[PDB]
């Protein structure tokens, strides 16, 4: 099994091996003397990326089988009648002729669909003509029984429910991500090359960079080593050793972004500005999140949690969500805002929105964080309006727990709370954070102080002026620090900042 | 205290409010007060446990530290008791507008 | 439930009854639902849920029930629990909108007798009782249960020796503290569930179940 180029993939050949070839490797006097066809069909499923084409390449090569014919989903149509299904028909037709001829002695052929899920939907158009001929051919009243059909797909539950019967497809698979284990058989099958003809270093640690790659897909692997051996190479032009050291492979691994992984660099846009903590809020909050990330990754039964955070405008809610995530050391981190959606058909946003969420149950720990809900639903007070059925994706969403033992943190803000409660929604969620802005003048002093406005005079004049004036100062972190920024690089501070600190307050 | 009767203030305020823009004033006069008031209920919970646990071994710190559980649990039975009132009304206004032949059709 | 098992399994005129089970939020009707279906060995049992129906359109959804309907048919004796009708119908109440077509096609699809004398039950859950006396439906049904909530602390305790959370000590103090805190006391089993966990983590003592149940009441 492992003698050939799968790694981490045990139990599915024991199980394949056992259904398939245990009817096709015993001499024929002993089968008919059992009187069983053979298997006719085979579907295996899973994430893409993953090495199913490999695994369906390979099962032709150990049995001797005819070279792979192989077609992709969306091609087989056309927009002449009859002409869309007579492709389907032509694949069977060099089985059908060899069958005849020889007999019972024939050699196996082998077909690849691939994509099976573009056409094949529940019938009850083309697509009914389509199904119907792969259903009369499949299985016909004519006997042909050496060929054998392999389908690959992403989402099983859109087959019609026709194909999946003892019969057509009796041998359902999944192909799930690989573990560690995996990742490390897979490094010691692909530096097969490098190994043997010895131009690979002595001091690279292969277990150590499995262990240091989580979540990745088992082909951009393959990605990894040819760029660090590129790398190397290149940095190269002499031909006294051409070796690869850890160097390139570090490169090379902090190049590379997995697609199930973190999304860092729109995180750290968000926090552009800088954390600096101006009161004793700030900390609380912190430690708030950390417990409950904790109580996440520790648990057995609450294997989800839902937790909202809730203020003003512009208090800057959405940076702490942000600075929370990137604290906590998880694989799996996305972030859903109304910047990806513009522009998009409704369709297109439920699409994606159903999509995101599907893609997390797959991996062992997420967290997964929502920008805006008034914004996404196209609230607007006047009469008033919003597009329902984005709500309820949303709101089916936010009960759904993972499938299985995987587990997903959830976190969402918003600025509308009493609109939320008057929509009746606020069921889903269990607990609650509030972040109010300042009203103190202390806390504008430790805001200066950090972005070092000015001199000490100007600021304890402006301190005092706006003690002496405003007596219950109150405003978000937004314009104190646009408004900072636009008294610096204009003139004269007490002119514009202590004016416009009154007018916003 | 003070800040939970000023949120009553507000709810009963808001189901009497007709003119759009002040009803938006009030929404968010109300998310301030909701803001303010878990922000205290946090900070009340983290210092009255710190008190509880430096009273264990004086008799007098215990008491004052029950006193202070006591008024705290006062103010929450007051604030479930507010938010229960409101969701009440909330309900029969609702049943109010809809329950009766409408403007014409879309 | 189990009479009305029996009753739908022998009696030669009674081909189709509809039950519906009614209760306030959190009350937990769906784990009832479920236990009444899977006590009965009634070869064909298949469950409609707002979970399925995910992200797909409104005609989509129409063809999904109308096909899982026909399947039932062929078939000697039949179960289907229908989850959360008022949530299948997208209500929502400021408007109120609601799609009207996956209403009608419920109202009618609830009387069609099936053919040849085969046999069927179904079940469905609510929690907004009032919503569906105003759409005027509930002529469908031919009988209801309720489901209240908790009320009593006793029962509570109950719910601790069943997790095994308490403590002897334990049970002595929260009882009498909440006997004292709380004079009216009713919540869902669900939340009562999940406070007994987030307790069992931190602080086990008394303390903080004691206001946490508080804060759910
Ligand atoms: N303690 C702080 N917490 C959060 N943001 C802070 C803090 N101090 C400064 N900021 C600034 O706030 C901004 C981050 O908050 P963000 O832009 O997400 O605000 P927001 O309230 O989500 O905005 P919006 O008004 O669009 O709803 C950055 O400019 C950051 O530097
Ligand atoms: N005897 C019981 N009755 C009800 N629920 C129970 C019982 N024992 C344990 N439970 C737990 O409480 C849950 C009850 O809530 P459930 O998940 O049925 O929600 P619900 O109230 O029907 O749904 P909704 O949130 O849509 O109103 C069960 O799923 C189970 O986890
Ligand atoms: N488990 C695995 N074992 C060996 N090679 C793998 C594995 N997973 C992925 N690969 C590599 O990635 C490629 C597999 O392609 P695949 O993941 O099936 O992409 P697609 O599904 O688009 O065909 C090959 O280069 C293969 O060697």
């Amino acid at each position: 099994f492992e003698d050939l180029g799968v790694g981490g993939l045990d139990k599915e050949f024991t199980k394949i091996f056992r259904r398939a070839f245990a009817s096709r490797i015993f001499p024929p006097s002993v089968i008919e003397k059992l009187g069983i066809s053979h298997v006719k069909g085979l579907l295996l499923y899973g994430p893409p990326g993953t090495g199913k084409t490999l695994i369906a390449r390979k099962i032709g090569t150990m049995l001797n089988a005819k070279e792979p014919k192989i077609v992709n989903g969306p091609e087989i149509l056309s927009k002449y009648v009859g002409s869309s299904e007579e492709n389907i028909r032509n694949l069977f037709k060099d089985a059908e002729a060899e069958y005849r001829a020889k007999g019972e002695e024939s050699s196996l052929h082998i077909i690849i669909f691939d994509e099976l899920d573009s056409v094949f939907k529940q019938r009850g158009g083309v697509g009914d003509n389509v199904v119907n001929q792969l259903l009369a051919k499949m299985d016909g009243v004519d006997q042909l029984n050496n060929i054998l059909v392999i389908g690959m797909t992403n989402r099983k539950d859109l087959i019609d429910s026709a194909l999946l019967r003892p019969g057509r497809f009796e041998v359902q698979v999944e192909i799930h991500l690989p573990d560690e284990k995996g990742r490390l058989q897979i490094f010691d099958i692909q530096t097969k090359k490098m190994r043997e003809n010895n131009m690979m270093s002595d001091d690279v640690n292969l277990a150590e960079l499995a262990a240091l790659t989580k979540n990745f897909s088992g082909a951009e692997i393959e990605g990894l080593v040819k760029s660090a051996s590129s790398f190397a190479i290149n940095k190269t032009v002499d031909i006294a050793k051409l070796k690869v050291t850890r160097e390139d492979f570090l490169n090379a691994l902090n190049d590379v972004t997995p697609a199930f992984g973190i999304s860092e660099e729109d995180l750290k846009t968000c926090v552009e500005g800088g954390m600096m903590l101006y009161s004793e809020r700030v900390n609380s909050i912190l430690k708030n999140g950390a417990r409950y990330v904790r109580q996440v990754r520790e648990s057995d039964k609450s294997r989800l949690v839902s937790l909202l955070i809730h203020g003003p405008a512009g208090s800057g809610k959405t940076a702490l969500a942000a600075e929370i995530a990137l604290k906590s050391g998880f694989p799996f981190i996305r972030l859903i805002s109304p910047n990806e959606l513009s522009g998009m058909s409704e369709s297109a946003k439920i699409a994606y929105i159903d999509n995101t969420f599907r893609d997390a149950y797959k991996s062992p720990l997420n967290i997964l964080v929502i920008d805006s809900l008034e914004t996404l639903v196209d609230w607007v007070p006047i009469g008033p309006r919003f597009s329902n059925n984005i709500l309820q994706m949303l709101k089916v969403a936010l009960k759904r727990k993972p499938p299985q033992d995987r587990r997903l943190l959830i976190m969402t803000t918003t600025s509308a709370y009493s609109v939320l409660q008057q929509m009746d929604i606020l069921s889903c969620f269990d607990n609650e954070i509030a972040v109010p802005n300042m009203t103190n003048l202390d806390e504008l002093n430790n805001v200066m102080i950090e972005s070092n406005f000015l001199d000490d005079a100007g600021r304890v004049k402006v301190i005092n002026e706006l003690s002496r004036s405003c007596p219950n100062f109150n405003v978000g972190i937004k314009k104190t620090l646009t408004n900072i920024e636009t008294a610096r690089h204009d003139e004269d501070p007490v002119n514009e900042l202590v004016e416009l600190m009154t007018q916003s307050a | 205290d003070h800040t939970i009767n000023q949120v009553d203030s507000l709810h009963k305020r808001l189901l009497t409010e007709v003119n759009e823009e002040q009803a938006s004033h009030l929404r968010h006069s109300l998310d301030n007060f909701v803001a303010q008031a878990t922000d205290l209920q946090f900070k009340l919970k983290n210092e009255i446990k710190s008190a509880q646990r430096d009273g264990i071994h004086d008799t007098n710190k215990q008491a004052q530290a029950e006193n202070s559980r006591q008024r705290f649990l006062k103010l929450i039975q007051d604030y479930r008791i507010v938010d229960s009132n409101y969701k009440e009304e909330n309900k029969e206004q609702a049943k109010r507008q809809y329950m009766i032949i409408q403007p014409e059709a879309t």
